[PDB]
This record gives C-alpha cells, structure tokens and sequence, in this order.
C-alpha cells in the first residue's frame, strides 16, 4: 500500500542556446496523500515554478508535472528534487543535457 | 370464564395475621402480585371488561403509512422522472416504527394498499382532454433486473408480480407472506455485516425485502401531472417475541438507531404537592 | 432461604446473600432440537471444558461511576476453550449464567441494577458516522457510560440516562433483570436462555446480547470507611454447541 | 477515443490544497479541472477555445458539486484511525458505431476496492470498506439513480455532443525533433541516447541497430509537456567503437517514413 | 348473472377494516417458525412489569440519573412531605414515560387498580416509617400528614423485606378514564410522608434515596387505540 | 367451509359467517379474536417460587 515514486527530467524544447527553454520534470508512480516537487539551479530554489493539475494513471498511481522556463546554455545545469513520506531524504536526480 | 377477562375482585375483611403481602424485595428481579384485597377490605366486584383492544393482533392491525412516491409524467430532474423506485422498509416513518420497535423479532404476513394520486403541474395553461391515467407497480425482489429508465425490456413483468390500476376505482391491494430468511424479522441486530467486525452496522444487514418500482402507463400527456403513490402496510397474522423498551428519543435516520440525548421526562417545579 | 450454591464442570461459585435465581423468561438453557436445527453436520458437544465460571476483570465502583457494560459472546473471546472453539467454528450456540458479585458492608449504601439485554443495538456518539468495533467492545475490557453525553466521532453515545439506545433507562426492567441493593444483597445470578432469531449464529459478526450495570441510587460511606469496593462479574456458557469446522478465524 | 473523469478526494487534505479535484480528459490530453477551493470548474484554453453561454458548462459544474458530496460523505461510515485517499474513475469509451460502453471504478488506499455495478446492485464490492460506502451513498436515495442515468444516457450524449465538434484535436500530427547524442561511460563501452521532443500523437517505436540489424529496443521513457505534445528517450550502453554505425530507424504518427538520424 | 346493488360505503379505503386480498407470491413456502423464548400475546403483559418512576425530575435532573433518586434524610420535626404527584397514569409528567405510561399513551382509556413499590436504597443501620397515602379527588390535596391519614394508606416499616407494595384501588364513578386527562375523570392524588423520621448510627452519610416503581395488577384494562403524543417528524427519513 | 363464528358484543344472531376465497392462508382476514396470555415469563421469571404472602427472604 506504499510507492515510491520515478523521476523523469526532461526538456520540452531541444537546448538551443540563448532562447528560452522548458525543462518538464516528470514524476510519477506514487501513493502518498502529498508529494512536494522542487526544481533546482546548481542548488538555487526557483521561486517562480508552475503546477500542472494533479491526476493519477490507469493503476491509481499518480503522475504530476513540474516544469520552468530555463535558458540552457553549457554553465546552467539543473536538477529535480521530490520529498515523499517514503524517502527520508530527498532524492537527488541530475539532469542531463543529451535529453 | 371466557378468556381476555380481566380478573374479579374478592370480597376482604379486616386482618391481623403473620402474613405479609404488601413487603416484598425488589432485589430478585420480582414483580409483586398485590392486588387491592391484599391492604384494604374490598367488596366483591364482577369486573366485565375484557383486553381484546390490547393484543398483538388488534395493537398492528391497523393500516400506516410508509413512504410517499413521487413520479412524474414527463422528467423535469432526476427525482421527478417518469418512474421512482423505493427499497422496502418500514423505518421511514415514524409512527410505524416505533410500534414495530417494541418487540425484537416479529414474523407477520403483509398487506399493502396503495393510494395514488395525481396533480396537473403548474404551468401556463391547462385546457387538455385527458384519457384516465393507468399506474404500475411492479415489485423487484432482490436479485432482479431494475428498469434503467421508462420503456425498458423490464417493464414486460415476465416473472415479477406487478399491479395495474386506472384512476377513479377502488385503491389496489395485494398481500404478501412471511418473506424474510430466517425465522423471524429481526427489528435489530447488535453486529456487523462482515466476519472482521466492520463494514456496515445494525439492523440493515437482514432486512432485504426487494423494491418497488413505479410508473405511468400511459406514454405522454398533453401537459404533465404529478403522481404521488402512498403506500399503506398492514401486518396481519401477527407473532412477536423479546419485547424492548419504547424508544423515547426521536429518530434522526432509517438505516441507523443513532440519536440525540434527552431528557427522561418533562420537568415541573418542585417535588411535593402544596395545596388544601 | 438466602444462600445458593452453583456448580457448573470444574468450578462452583457460592453465596451467602443470594436474592434468587431469575431465570431468562422462564426457559432453562438446553441444547438444540431435532426438529428446528438447520445445518447438517454433526455438531461438537464439549460439555465440562467450554460450560464453566470465566471470570472478567474486575470494576472500581466510585460515587461518581456511570456505569459499565460488556458484550457477548465476544466478552469470552479468549477465555479458554470456549474461545479456542469460537475460532475454528463457523456458527455457535449457547446459553449463559451470569452472576455478578460486589460485597461492601452494613455500612455502605448504594444500588446497582443487572440488566441482560438481547441485541442491544448501540447508536453512535455524533451521528452521521459508523464507529469503531473496538470502541463497542474489547475483548475483555469493561466498556463504561458516562455521566454526560459523549462527543467522541467514532464511538458510541454513552450517556447513561439514555442507555445508549435512545431509550429512557429507567424502563430496562422488561429484559431479564435483577438489583445489588447493598442493603440487603451481595449477589445478582441470571440465567439467560439462546434468543436469536435463527437456531444458531455466527460468533464473531454478532453480539447476542450486551450485560449493562448502572448504579442508580450511588455510593455514598463515610470517609473512613473502605473507599475501594469491586464489582466483578463470573460468565458461565450452558449446552454450548458448534458447527461448521474449517480454519482459524477470524477475518 | 472516450471521456474519463478522474475523481481523487482525500480524507485530511494538507492545508492550501483542495480536498476535492477532478480531471477530465477526453481521451489522452485533459479538458477538464475542478476543485473544492474555487467552487467550480473551469477549462484549460486548450480544447474548445470558445465560452459556452451558461448551457454548457454551467451543468457541468452543478453535476461536479454532486460528486463532491458524495466523496465527503465517505469517512462517515469508515471508522478507522488511518487517514483516506478515495479515487474514482468515470466515463465511457465508444462502441463500434453507436452504443457506448461505460467504466465506473473505485479505489481506497490505492487498491481497486468498488464498482457501481449495471443491473443490481447499484455499487459493490467484496470488501469490508466497500459494502460502508456503498450503503452510505444510496442513503441519499437519489444519487444511485443520478450516476444510472448518468453512464448510459448524458455523457454518451455529451460524447455525441462532442463527436463532431472540434476535429481539429484528432488531426494532431506533429513530426519530432529528433537529435542523436551521445555521452562516454566506463572503459570499454560508451552510453548512446536518441531522444524526441515536443510530439503530439502518443505512437512512436524507437530502437538501435548495428549495421543494418536490429539491436534492441533500449529503455522507453514517456512524458507529456505543458502544450498537449509528448517526449520519449531511449537510451543503451554500447561498445565506445563503431558509433558512426549505430542508427535509428523510427517511425511516428506525424510521419510516413522512419528517418535514419546520424551521429 | 347474479343481480346485485351496490351498498353505501363500495370503493372506500377504511385503514383499519378486515378483508380478505389477492396474495402476490402465491404458493409460497415460509420457513418453520422455531422456539424462541419471551412470546408477547397481549400488550397488557408487558404492563404489568416495574419500571422505576422519576419522580425527582425537577430541571434541571432529567439530564442525570438524578431523576430517579427521591432523597429522604433525618428530620428534625416529624409530619413532613417526602414527594407527592397527581395520579394521571399518561399524562403526568411523572409518569407519562414510563413502562406503563408509554403502554397507555397508544390508547384513550384505562381501567383498573395499580401497583407502587417502593425500594429503600439507605444504608443497612439506617431506620425509618414512611406512611405512603392515595387521596381521591373529591377535596384537592392534602395539606399535611392529618389530611393524608384520612384516605387510602399504608406505614411502611424498612428492614430486611425493602420494599412495601401501596396497590391504588380503582375508585371511580365511571367504568373507564381518560388517559390525557380532564376535569371530568380526574383519579386523585399519590403523597408519601414521614411517618417517624429516619433514624441512623453514627458515621453514615446523611442522604438517602428511595425508588419508586409503578406497574398494573391484575384487572387492568385499555381501550380505544389513537397515535401517540411523543413522536413527531417533519419528512421522512433518509 | 362455512366457519360460523361467535361475535365481539357487549355483557350484561351474534354469529357470523366466514368464507375464505383463496389458495394461501396469506390471502386470509386477520386473527383479532385471540385473547390468550400469560404475564409469568415477564413478572415471574424466578428459579424458586416465590409465595405472595411469605416473605421474600
Ligand atoms: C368465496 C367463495 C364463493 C363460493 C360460493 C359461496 C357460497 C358457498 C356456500 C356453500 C359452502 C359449503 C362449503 C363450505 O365450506
């Protein structure tokens, strides 16, 4: 009766310099009653990060999308951070720029 | 003597014996027997009067009310549609209830009178001609298959018993025998429904008796009615055991007992009397 | 005359200030008969190992004590074999003797009044939420009223001048009854017959009947009196049976 | 394709969150938001791009407050310690040319627990929570036949209502961005990635290849972006040589060939 | 066929007739009904049982078990009242709810003789006479112990027997009385007073309590079925 | 089948005729002339008996 969920970082755009990008971080397959998603900057808390509607997949697990409007260039590197009633610790994903 | 006739009154003198009537204790449970050629000299009296008006049969056998249907003859919401149903119950009104809850289990035959009647709803004009309406009622016992809405494949009664009655006659009747399960009705059930101690609590576990589901016949009118189909039992061939408390406390719900506290009686000033 | 003597298997349980003996309505606890059983295999019959005096823990009656209750058969969950043979049973049968026992002295006063109830049917502490099993009745532990209402959200409403049926209290004579007046008796024997609607039931989904003590005329002594005075209660099962064997319960 | 509505009610929200939301999606993207902060139910300016002049979505919102009640109404006839997360999934999905199938599922803690069933009874279920609820909802004696002729007669006509009206959401054909990089690894392998961004149809089948054979799938990601398109990756650790052979042969929805995309 | 004429009262719905009807199961098979102890076969057996009278309800005590508990405590002069309360059987506060009272309230007439048992809940040293008098009602109340010792009575002695019986005899011009009573068929007056005091040794708390208990002997009779005053409701109930 | 039966009348021609019509004993009138009783199970319900004139104890 308790998941843990999976985070998929990811950008909506390919890193084109200069203009300004989406990095959509996906998490998904979990059952607590709340979750609390945080996007990074090389361990800066983005102030402004937009919620996407929270909803749940075919196996009542849910899946929720958190995404902000990044400029990617090579110095600008990102991470996604979660906090569940799982893991005491919350769990570090880099984020990569191949994807 | 004949049967029901309450009992005479012996003739009593005065007494000075070792007997002692009037003491007794409470303590064993124990309702004393007293009667009042035990403390006073009484003459004898032929008492005539028989409790005919008090037994079980007579105290139920008299028609009540248990639930007023609503139905109309074209759908304006869902509650208002072209047919309603009913899951039968006598905890819905409360002068019924409360009689049936004086005893724990009772076993009764049934008889069910329906009163219908109907109303032209309000609208702007109401110059029609009308044929005379024709109601069914057909009852689903549990395990059927329920009409979804008007004109279904189920409304074709292939096994269900079913009523038609067309305004202006004589209310219709059918009667209906001891249905339930085991041997008696049970008025209540201190448990719970599954084997872990949860799910749901009392007296509705048992109690399954089937629904009631109601119609028009008629397909249209040229402006809608309202029909409102009271229903009326009537227990007959009436046994009952375990008698219980008459409940005090009014009721708040049909599936549950539950309640608000109260008072044990109305108040008054003080408890001594102060006139000449 | 005043004493009574009860031997019931192993054990015997006397008195020496006995009111009487009430007896259910009328109709001593037998087994079941031919001609009304439904299921059927053969049933188990252990006489002297399940039909003897369990003894429950014990109360402290105080001048401001409500009063208690305890439900059956699943006060006896795990007294003995009489709890061994609930488990592995599907369906049950039984009658009690219930004797309830508080000596306190010549000079006490105080009035306690033993109902049985059957099918006591609870309502709830705030309305419009189904309570707790555990809240109804533990295994063993004494459930108790209280003096005012109750606003617990997931137990029952156990103001005692309601009885927690939404009855008055004061018309519980009708079911088996009989009063510990410290006056003059020590004791309260009942003997309550198998009333169900069915010939036998289930042990665990269904409490058959619900034992109430409420004080209604409260202890009062002297403050230099004994200030703790007990009420304990000695269930005794009488021609229990049992039916359809499988696998331990309960769920 | 077919309408879903995606019922979540907890029994002890945390503060600031609604304790109470829908999601409705007419088929693989939403259409449909609800919550118990605001009262009543908006669009995402993604589907209709138009405003109903109260006919429309005015009894979509009275229909939501109904639920709402019900979903509340649950913990209430559960009496247990442990907090609640009651989930529902509603809808239907279309026949073969008319008569619409209909779904209703439950579920408690996570776990498919009810039904509303079709003939009789209206909800059940053969745990201890499901029969509680299921005697909890009908005692308000109309809302049993509320979801009745709920599944079988308004949203497949809502579903008829919406089956030819906005076609211009079911031509969505949106070819990728398809960018082969890479990345090195421990010694003696080296880790290759094809990812594809920004996609509108949820089909694509990306794998790696040696020469001209086929080599494996890799492991398939998925996620969607804040414009109604997708995002898949693949991803497999290879040998650190012959990179300037590995190719990805993939098709899509949007396109008619599957494009080879270099190193 | 056979001519017939239809009669004065044809197509009415009288609630309380007996008629014969068309069964809608037919040919159903009920179960065996079983042995099941404590058969009701009259209203009146279930009237003829105690049930303890609150008769300390002044307000606000109807919210406790106080309601029940009548104090009695060591006078200093004898002749005083204990309780008193007219004797309306369904319509006294008193009463009206208990056993017999909600019994009576389902119907419109009563008839008979009744019981008053009277439990003395004291401490087992303590002593005392209560005279316990029912008064008809030709005079109004009776104003002291003189007055009362003029009617129906008995001196309760306490001891090891702790309860005396006061049986209230029917007296009554007419066969029958009204349950929600008039000025026509009132039934008199119930006082309880001190005969001598109660006596105690030292260290016994002061305070003591008696239960009344009220029920029917043997020739009581009811008559003439109506709805109850007590239960009311505004819908029905979902 | 013609039961002949005594009617309810006062103290100090009286009979009626009953014809039952149908195949269940469901379908029949109601039973309102039973009168038996007995109050000993709830006022009575004791082990020893217990003598009126006696005491209790
Ligand atoms: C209600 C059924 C109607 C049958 C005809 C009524 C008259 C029958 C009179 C003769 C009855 C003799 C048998 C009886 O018993």
């Amino acid at each position: 009766i308790q998941r843990t969920p999976k985070i998929q970082v990811y950008s909506r755009h390919p890193a084109e310099n200069g203009k300004s990008n989406f990095l959509n971080c996906y998490v998904s397959g979990f059952h607590p009653s709340d979750i609390e998603v945080d996007l990074l900057k090389n361990g800066e808390r983005i102030e402004k990060v937009e919620h996407s509607d929270l909803s749940f997949s075919k196996d009542w697990s849910f899946y929720l999308l958190y995404y902000t409007e990044f400029t990617p260039t090579e110095k600008d590197e990102y991470a996604c951070r979660v906090n569940h009633v799982t893991l005491s610790q919350p769990k570090i994903v880099k984020w990569d720029r191949d994807m | 003597r004949a049967v029901g006739r309450v009992a005479d009154t012996v003739a009593s003198g005065p007494v000075n014996t070792e007997q002692i009537p009037a003491l007794t204790a409470v303590e064993t449970g124990h309702t004393s027997q007293v009667v009042p050629s035990d403390t006073m000299q009484t003459r004898h009296v032929i008492n005539y009067h028989t409790r005919s008006e008090s037994s079980i049969e007579n105290f139920m056998g008299r028609a009540a009310c248990v639930y007023i249907a609503q139905y109309a003859t074209e759908k304006v919401n869902d509650e208002l549609d072209r047919y309603t149903n009913w899951e039968i119950t006598t905890r819905q009104v409360a002068q019924l209830r409360r009689k049936l809850e004086m005893f724990t289990y009772m076993r009764f035959d049934l008889e069910i009178t329906f009163v219908i009647t109907s109303s032209q709803r309000t609208s702007t004009t109401y110059a029609s001609d009308s044929p005379p309406l024709t109601h069914q009622v057909m009852y689903v016992p549990p395990g059927g298959p329920i009409p979804k809405s008007y004109e279904d494949f189920a409304w074709q009664t292939s096994t269900n018993p079913s009523v038609f009655w067309t305004e202006g006659n004589a209310p219709p009747r059918m009667s209906i025998p001891f249905m339930s399960v085991g041997n008696a009705y049970c008025n209540f059930y201190d448990g719970w429904s599954h084997f872990s101690q949860s799910g749901v609590y009392g007296y509705t576990t048992l109690n399954n008796m089937g629904h009631l589901y109601f119609r028009h016949v008629n397909k249209s009118t040229a402006y809608p009615v309202n029909s409102v189909a009271r229903v009326y039992f009537k227990p007959k061939h009436v046994k009952a055991w375990v008698p219980r408390a008459p409940r005090l406390c009014p009721y708040l719900k049909a599936r549950n007992v539950n309640f608000n506290v109260q008072g044990v009686t109305e108040s008054r000033n003080k408890i001594t009397l102060d006139r000449s | 005359d005043r004493v009574r003597s009860i031997t019931l298997g192993n054990s015997t349980i006397t008195t020496q200030e006995c009111a009487n003996v009430v007896v259910g309505y009328g109709v001593w606890p037998t087994y079941l008969s031919d001609h009304e059983a439904t299921a059927v295999d053969q049933p188990t019959q252990p006489d002297v190992a399940t039909c003897r005096f369990y003894t429950l823990e014990s109360v402290k009656w105080e001048s401001s004590s409500a009063g208690w209750w305890w439900k059956f058969p699943e006060a006896l969950s795990d007294m003995g074999l009489f709890g061994q043979n609930m488990q592995y049973h599907y369906l049950g049968r039984t009658g009690y003797t219930i004797h309830v026992q508080c000596n306190a002295s010549k000079f006490h006063q105080g009035c306690l009044l033993v109902v049985c109830v059957p099918e006591a049917e609870m309502g709830a502490a705030t309305t419009d939420h189904a309570f707790n099993h555990t809240k109804l009745s533990n295994i063993g532990q004494a459930m108790e009223f209280s003096a005012k209402k109750s606003t617990d959200q997931t137990g029952p409403q156990t103001a005692v001048h309601n009885a927690g049926m939404g009855v008055a209290v004061g018309n519980l004579t009708i079911f088996p009854h009989q009063w510990i007046n410290l006056r003059t008796n020590n004791s309260a024997t009942i003997v309550m017959p198998y009333i169900n609607s069915v010939p036998m039931d289930n042990m665990y989904r269904h409490y058959n009947f619900t034992l109430m003590v409420i004080p209604f005329a409260k202890l009062e002594h002297s403050p230099q009196a004994s200030t703790y005075v007990p009420i304990t209660v000695t269930v005794a099962p009488m021609c229990a049976e049992y039916n359809g064997l499988r696998l331990a319960g309960h769920q | 394709l077919s309408l879903l509505y995606h019922l979540t009610a907890v029994s002890s929200p945390a503060p600031g969150t609604p304790a109470f939301w829908v999601s409705g999606w007419l088929g693989p993207q939403q259409y449909l938001s609800y919550n118990s902060l605001r009262g009543e139910a908006e669009p995402c300016g993604a589907w209709v791009w138009e405003n109903q002049v109260s006919w429309y979505w005015e009894k979509e919102t009275t229909d939501l407050r109904i639920k709402e009640k019900l979903f509340l109404e649950a913990f209430k006839a559960l009496g247990g310690k442990g907090p609640y997360t009651l989930q529902g999934l509603l809808g239907c999905e279309l026949g073969p040319d008319n008569t619409s199938v209909p779904t209703a599922k439950f579920a408690l803690n996570g776990e498919e627990f009810m039904n509303f069933d079709l003939k009789q009874g209206t909800w059940g279920g053969d745990w201890p929570e499901a029969l509680a609820i299921s005697q909890r909802w009908q005692q308000q004696d109309k809302a049993a036949n509320k979801e009745l002729t709920f599944l079988l007669f308004s949203c497949p006509h809502r579903l008829r209502e919406h089956l030819e009206r906005g076609r211009g959401n079911l031509e969505w054909k949106e070819p990728p961005s398809m960018r082969l990089k890479a990345r090195p690894s421990s010694p003696g392998f080296s880790v290759l990635t094809c990812s594809a961004f920004s996609f509108y149809p949820p089909e694509l089948q990306l794998r790696f290849l040696r020469n001209g054979l086929a080599a494996g799938t890799g492991q398939g990601d998925f996620g969607p972006n804040s414009d109604g398109s997708f995002h898949a990756s693949s991803s497999l650790t290879v040998k650190s040589g012959d990179e300037h052979h590995y190719c990805c042969i993939v098709q899509h929805a949007g396109l008619a060939q599957p494009l080879r995309v270099e190193l | 066929g056979l001519p017939t004429m239809n009669t004065p009262g044809s197509t009415q719905f009288l609630t309380s007739d007996d008629f014969q009807s068309p069964s809608a199961m037919p040919q159903f098979d009920v179960t065996p009904e079983i042995q099941i102890p404590g058969q009701v076969r009259n209203l009146m057996e279930i009237a003829e049982v105690d049930s303890v009278v609150p008769v300390n309800n002044t307000e606000g005590h109807v919210n406790s078990m106080e309601a029940y508990r009548i104090p009695v405590r060591p006078q200093t002069s004898s002749g005083e009242q204990v309780f008193g309360f007219q004797l309306q059987p369904g319509h006294d506060s008193v009463l009206k709810h208990t056993l017999l009272g909600e019994i009576l309230n389902y119907y419109a007439n009563w008839s008979g003789s009744m019981k008053l048992t009277f439990m003395y809940c004291g401490a087992a040293m303590a002593t005392g006479k209560f005279l316990i008098a029912y008064s008809p009602p030709g005079a109004g109340v009776p104003g002291s112990r003189r007055d009362a010792m003029l009617g129906t009575h008995v001196i309760w002695d306490v001891g090891l027997q702790s309860s005396c019986v006061l049986c209230v005899p029917w007296i009554s011009q007419t066969n029958y009385r009204y349950v929600t009573s008039d000025a026509y068929t009132d039934a008199g007056y119930i006082t309880c007073w001190y005969q001598t005091s109660i006596v105690t040794p030292p260290d016994i708390p002061t305070t003591s309590t008696i239960l009344c208990f009220v029920s029917a002997c043997n020739d009581f009779s009811v008559r003439l079925l109506r709805d109850t005053p007590f239960i009311t409701q505004q819908a029905l109930f979902q | 089948g013609a039961q002949v039966s005594t009617q309810k009348t006062g103290a100090h021609i009286i009979h009626y005729t009953n014809i039952n019509y149908y195949k269940d004993s469901a379908s029949n009138s109601l039973n309102r002339q039973d009168f038996t009783q007995d109050p000993s199970k709830f006022t009575e319900p004791v082990k020893d008996v217990m003598i009126k004139t006696l005491p209790a104890l």
